[PDB]
């Protein structure tokens, strides 16, 4: 009865949300036609957090699907699932944003964004109880990163009190997709910062990384990095759609992980990712699972926890589970690894337990970690933004969308303040 | 005519209070419908005319999961469905967000129920609260709910039975933080403050009952059965009789020291039960043994003040004496100059009821030691430390800020913890 | 804790004087 | 011989009376058809020498849809085809319409019924009108029909079951128009007016009968289970009865202050019976709760200065004597200082009957608590502004104006009802 | 050296707040 309404931005976000909603439908036993075929009423006791009934069985997901080109949502609807979302939160612009912030932020993100908002205002207004809104797409793209910051920074208007989480795609640190990448995370991420309440960031080449090395699969697709981050953000709320042993919503994590308010940015890992391989050969076990949690190579951010300090770090494990073997095993791995924890917090974990693992797994957990290592991504992000922007390449297509050019220094500035924060608190020592 | 009202807040409340219902009703013979196929249950149980028997709880909290398990579990037909409460958003680990924002509306209702429990009771020894000092539900609604208490209600006797956060192993981070608020707010509300550590019991639980993965349930279970040995004077006859105003009488020194540590013996599985003798003085030493103690509190550092003693089944006060001076005897066991007593013993002839599916055996003779000792300002000491080392940096500050607190209320709070380390020192010193 | 103790006095000070300066 | 001639002006009076007279029906055993396979109908229901019970009953109203659906409902053989009076244009929410020109022959020809079915009673205890102050119908011609009653019949007891429009939420515009206008009509011709809030009747059965889409039917059942229990003592017999002369002079101080809250007790589902006692304490304690009470005035911020009570079931003295005795002793409770008893209990041993279809559940014992007291004169507050907001502007006076009203009407009834404030203010007062 | 220094500054407001006395 705490509701979360879903956003998809770009055509990164649509394929993420799309895959998400597969997901969510396959974990409560949804049909692409909307019936519930489950068997199971732990499915249907809180499946209103993600979707409203129809006239008969029928229940529409809560998603709300953005775009300024038709043809991404256009293959969203004829994937699998796509005849689950109502049609009328299908919101496409025409003129598709040629991976210009500027575009789909201020010249053709307006039109769009009366629509959007009176969409997300109507999701709104039917929700009983609303946790929040969750916002999935991918820095550095134009519709994408354009439209999800605009329409972040209009929700955060309507809805102050209301829980705010990003699913950000953040640009990969070796090999780039765009060239103004830098451009638009930069844009976007002063954005993030000042509205997002909760912001997680992942790399494609970080998934690629973890997809390769893990699952060890030989041809992996765009549809296995959205599958690892749909995993992702399906384990990130299973507390609020299932009874737990020790329940925490999104807004107890959010408490739990930001220490202060600029510093709300996270790296995300699923654990048990088993390549097919050794499925048999491993054992499910709590200090398996942690383990795996800990490890670099499963974090989903390019960024390494080992050259920075964590923060903190929540942990949401699914399953039948002893409480004492799951706290044993996070006071050891802080025992550990007191270096790579901050001195200045006694406790660097908060541990939540679900009853019910994802179907098929026995045991399954989700790491949410704010550690300071995310300021290398930053400082990497910036290393590109200050080269290109000091012969100002690309900067004319901005321009000439009606941006000013200290909009660029502003983000830039901002950025470089939450690295310097970042690096403020790693080195902070107690008293 | 003995009526106790329970409140269980929060999820660990909620969730301690369902083994602490299933222990009573069968204890009494009450089926999880509500009705059992004299007059002992009247304590926790209201009877109606059609036979059914209804406790006289409430479960409160601003997460409606937790209760909605209730109600859909076995004891849904047993409880009264308003006296479930459920908010619509959790506390989300703010004391802030439980005590100022939320909180108003839920407690006002509970103040309503609890009302028409209170009504319903002839006599009244009071209150039975089930929290959990570490979180927003548990400790800003607890806290408020118990203000309100004794605003209105006055003198009925309010026992707390917290469970405060364990010295090193821990689930939030935030927790430290509303403890020590959640303290300063039971310092001056609560008449007895009962003390729990997961850690140790789930040290209980690996060393005595040979569990290597110990759960929740059976801490609760733990609980539950410490609980009922308290409360067993009130419905089931023996020698010394023992009441929940003698508590206070008996255990508190001064108003502010009401804080006890609590054990529970003996702690034996069925697999390796029969196999000793399991006599008064044995019990009765496991009882004080330090390792056997429900908090990560070592007495061996402070003095006892004053020892309660609920002894259950086939026991007889020579035995309890005799047991009570091989106590006092032993040089580990430290007493403060002033009490030459320290001891209350209470006998009652009810065996401990023993849970189908629990680990604990079938033992004839039980013993809850319940325990005001200056040693309980270790666990203090742990708190206001974990707490300062972020208030330094003030993390964590703002979100309690922003549901309508200030630095001046953690300044007071922590301040009033130091008070109460000063006092505990002054009390503990001849 | 002694620190910290000493700190919140110096906050109750800090405020202290500035409902002098008002 | 304690004949009570009931009329119902309105569709909201239509729609109650439905209600009632099957509450009625079931009550007396009186098939719908209109004979039962004693003479405690009487009240209600005249024999003839057929065997056939004809209710003592006058549906008025303007318009024939609601009218109409009687006549081809399930009771179209019980009442008198001709006592369906049946207009053909309606009033249009306009008070001046329903009161000068359209109300005239239909109040005539419903004098001459009401003079036909008084000619039927040996005695005559009073005449019970239901109506919704805020229409057209209702208001208008009611005031009109009370005038006339009040001018040939006299001292006859005119009980007015007024819905009066809710605080926020209503579903008229001109209603604080014709609401005025009604109330300073109503003012000297009733003699006891009840009022009732459909506001207060959605909050009752949104919480107590837990229903989350309440519609007219529910609270026309809840009216009619409060009418009944009012007159429970004019056709069962018990100890302690009270009759319609008495509710005047045990509840009327002053004749300007006749203005009373009703509220019933308990509200419980099948669902939620059973899981308490409903005991007269706890029966009693919920009557005096604000949230039970009829209407959105909360009692608190006034001064009760009487309180009629209507027992119904198996209810004994001494325990209505010792609930009375706790209300008084209690502090939120507050009385007048010139009304040191203020109380007029009346027991009736018969329970109230349950409409099969309904969600009142079958409890042994009920209450009906009708209460004057200053703080009702808020309601008032509140129509007294929401009428000068409009009349600044004269928005909708022209509607008015067409059929035979004028500007002094409007400024005479607003001053009657600030006299009226004036009243209440000075009878609270010291 | 911490401790020392924030006493100092302890010591100084309370000399501020007794000179504004
Ligand atoms: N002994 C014991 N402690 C528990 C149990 N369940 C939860 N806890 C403790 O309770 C604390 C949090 O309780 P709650 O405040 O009620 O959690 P909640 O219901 O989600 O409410 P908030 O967290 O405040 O938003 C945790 O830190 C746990 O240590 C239990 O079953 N047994
Ligand atoms: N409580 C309650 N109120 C009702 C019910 N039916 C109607 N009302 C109220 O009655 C008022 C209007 O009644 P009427 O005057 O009789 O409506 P009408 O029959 O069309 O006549 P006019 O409105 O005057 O033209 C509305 O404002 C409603 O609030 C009912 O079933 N229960
Ligand atoms: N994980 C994942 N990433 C994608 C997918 N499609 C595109 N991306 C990445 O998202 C980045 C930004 O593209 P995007 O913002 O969606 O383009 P836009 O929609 O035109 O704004 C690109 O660099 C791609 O590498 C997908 O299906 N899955």
């Amino acid at each position: 009865m705490r509701e979360i309404v879903h956003i998809q931005g770009g055509q990164c976000g649509n394929q993420i949300g799309a895959k998400f909603w597969e997901v969510v439908s396959d974990e409560h036993g949804i049909d692409p036609t909307g019936t519930y075929h489950g068997d199971s009423d732990l499915q249907l006791e809180r499946i209103n957090v993600y979707f409203n009934e129809a006239t008969g069985g029928r229940y529409v997901p809560r998603a709300i699907l953005m775009d300024l080109e038709p043809g991404t949502m256009d293959s969203v609807r004829s994937g699998p699932y796509g005849q689950i979302f109502r049609p009328d939160n299908f919101v496409f612009g025409q003129t598709g944003a040629g991976n210009n912030w500027a575009k789909g932020h201020y010249t053709e993100g307006a039109e769009l964004i009366d629509s959007v908002l009176d969409v997300v205002r109507k999701e709104a207004e039917s929700c009983d109880c609303l946790q929040g809104f969750q916002v999935c797409h991918s820095l550095g793209g134009g519709t994408g990163s354009g439209m999800g910051t605009l329409l972040i920074s209009k929700i955060r208007e309507e809805y102050p009190d209301r829980m705010m989480l990003t699913f950000s795609v953040v640009p990969s640190p070796k090999v780039s997709d765009t060239v103004v990448e830098p451009y638009n995370a930069t844009l976007s991420v002063h954005q993030l910062v000042e509205n997002a309440d909760e912001c997680m960031v992942l790399d494609n080449e970080a998934l690629y990384d973890i997809c390769f090395r893990t699952l060890k699969l030989t041809t992996p697709t765009f549809g296995d990095l959205n599958h690892l981050i749909s995993a992702v953000m399906s384990g990130i709320t299973c507390c609020l759609r299932f009874p737990g042993q020790l329940n925490a919503d999104l807004r107890k994590l959010a408490v739990n992980l930001i220490p202060f308010p600029r510093l709300h940015f996270f790296m995300v890992g699923f654990t048990p990712l088993t390549s097919r391989g050794s499925q048999q050969y491993r054992a499910l076990t709590v200090p398996e699972l942690t383990q795996q949690m800990w490890d670099a190579k499963n974090m989903m951010c390019a960024a390494d926890p080992r050259h920075g300090r964590y923060l903190t770090a929540s942990a949401l494990f699914r399953g039948r589970m002893s409480t004492k073997e799951v706290d044993e095993q996070m006071l050891n791995v802080q025992n550990k690894n007191s270096s790579y924890f901050v001195e200045w917090i006694p406790n660097n974990v908060k541990s939540s337990v679900c009853d019910i693992p994802p179907k098929g797994l026995k045991m399954s957990a989700t790491f949410i970690g704010n550690s300071t290592a995310i300021q290398e991504m930053f400082k990497r992000v910036s290393e590109q933004f200050t080269a290109m922007f000091r012969r100002k390449a690309f900067l004319h297509w901005y321009t000439g969308e009606g941006m000013d050019e200290m909009e660029f220094t502003e983000a830039e500035s901002n950025m470089n303040d939450l690295v310097s924060e970042y690096q403020q608190y790693q080195d902070a020592s107690a008293e | 005519m003995r009526e106790v009202i329970s409140i269980h807040i929060g999820q660990a409340g909620i969730q301690v209070g369902n083994a602490c219902w299933e222990l009573y009703c069968l204890e009494h013979g009450i089926q999880p419908d509500g009705q059992m196929p004299d007059d002992a249950f009247n304590t926790f149980f209201s009877e109606t005319g059609a036979g059914k028997h209804v406790p006289r709880c409430i479960f409160l909290d601003l997460e409606p999961t937790v209760v909605d398990e209730v109600r859909t579990g076995t004891y849904r037909q047993l409880f009264h469905p308003e006296q479930l409460i459920s908010g619509k958003e959790d506390a989300a680990n703010n004391f802030a967000r439980g005590h100022y924002t939320i909180g108003k509306e839920i407690v006002d209702l509970a103040l309503d129920r609890i009302r028409k429990l209170a009504d319903n009771c002839t006599g009244l020894q009071g209150f039975l609260v089930f929290n959990a000092v570490g979180g927003g539900t548990g400790s800003g609604l607890g806290s408020l709910l118990l203000e309100r208490l004794s605003v209105d209600y006055g003198k009925k006797s309010k026992l707390g039975f917290t469970v405060y956060p364990s010295p090193q192993v821990s689930t939030a981070v935030v927790e430290p933080y509303n403890s020590v608020l959640s303290t300063h707010s039971l310092l001056e509300h609560t008449d007895v403050a009962v003390m729990l550590d997961n850690e140790a019991i789930y040290d209980i639980c690996r060393r005595s009952l040979d569990i290597e993965r110990p759960t929740y349930t059976n801490l609760n279970r733990l609980i539950a059965q410490v609980i009922s040995s308290l409360t067993a004077s009130l419905r089931f006859d023996g020698a010394l009789n023992v009441d929940i105003t003698e508590f206070q009488t008996n255990l508190v020194p001064y108003p502010r020291i009401h804080f006890m540590l609590s054990s529970y013996a003996p702690i034996i599985s069925a697999e390796k039960a029969y196999h000793e003798q399991l006599s008064v003085a044995e019990i009765t030493n496991a009882a004080f043994e330090p390792a056997s103690m429900m908090v990560k509190c070592d007495p061996r550092h402070g003095k006892y003040m004053a020892c309660c003693l609920m002894y259950r089944g086939d026991v007889v006060p020579k035995d309890v004496n005799a047991s009570v001076a091989t106590i006092k005897t032993k040089r580990t066991i430290q007493f403060v100059d002033w009490c030459p007593t320290g001891f209350k013993c209470g006998i009652n002839y009810q065996p401990p009821t023993v849970v189908p599916g629990g680990d604990l055996a079938k033992v004839q003779r039980a013993v809850c030691m319940i325990s005001n000792s200056t040693a309980i300002g270790e666990i203090f000491s742990r708190l206001d430390h974990k707490f300062d080392l972020m208030y330094a940096k003030r993390a964590f500050v703002h979100w309690y800020v922003g549901e309508g607190m200030e630095e001046g209320e953690f300044s007071e709070a922590r301040e009033d913890l130091a008070a109460l380390e000063k006092d505990f020192e002054e009390v503990g010193a001849e | 804790k002694e620190k910290m103790m000493m700190s919140l006095e110096r906050d109750k000070l800090a405020a202290r004087v500035d409902a002098l300066e008002q």
